[PDB]
């Protein structure tokens, strides 16, 4: 799958150390599938893969 | 006979006066601090909302 038009926003956050932070990312997806969510940062961790 | 006007005609702030027991009531003076204990229960996330 490839997604384009894709924006995030951030609802909340709360450095808690304990995933206190939420974001949400909006995309178009050119089909039905998964696809693979990392970090391009060492200051903030994604708890989903 | 020469008693005059009650503390409920003649008292301030236009409080009420009552007896048995002796007692001033809704005298509208000064302002009440309030402090509430809200559990996390009672509230919505910004994700939720």
């Amino acid at each position: 799958p490839s997604l384009t038009d894709m924006s995030c926003e951030v609802p909340a956050c709360t450095h808690s150390s304990d995933f206190g932070g939420v974001a949400v990312i909006k995309y178009a997806a050119s089909k039905k599938g998964k696809c693979a969510v990392h970090s391009m940062t060492n200051a903030v961790t994604i708890r989903e893969a | 006979k020469e008693r005059g006007a009650s503390l409920q005609h003649t008292a301030p702030f236009g409080c009420q006066i009552a007896t048995n027991p002796v007692r001033a009531v809704n005298c509208a003076v000064g302002n009440m601090p309030i402090s509430i204990d809200i559990p996390e229960a009672a509230f919505t996330r910004v994700v939720d909302a």
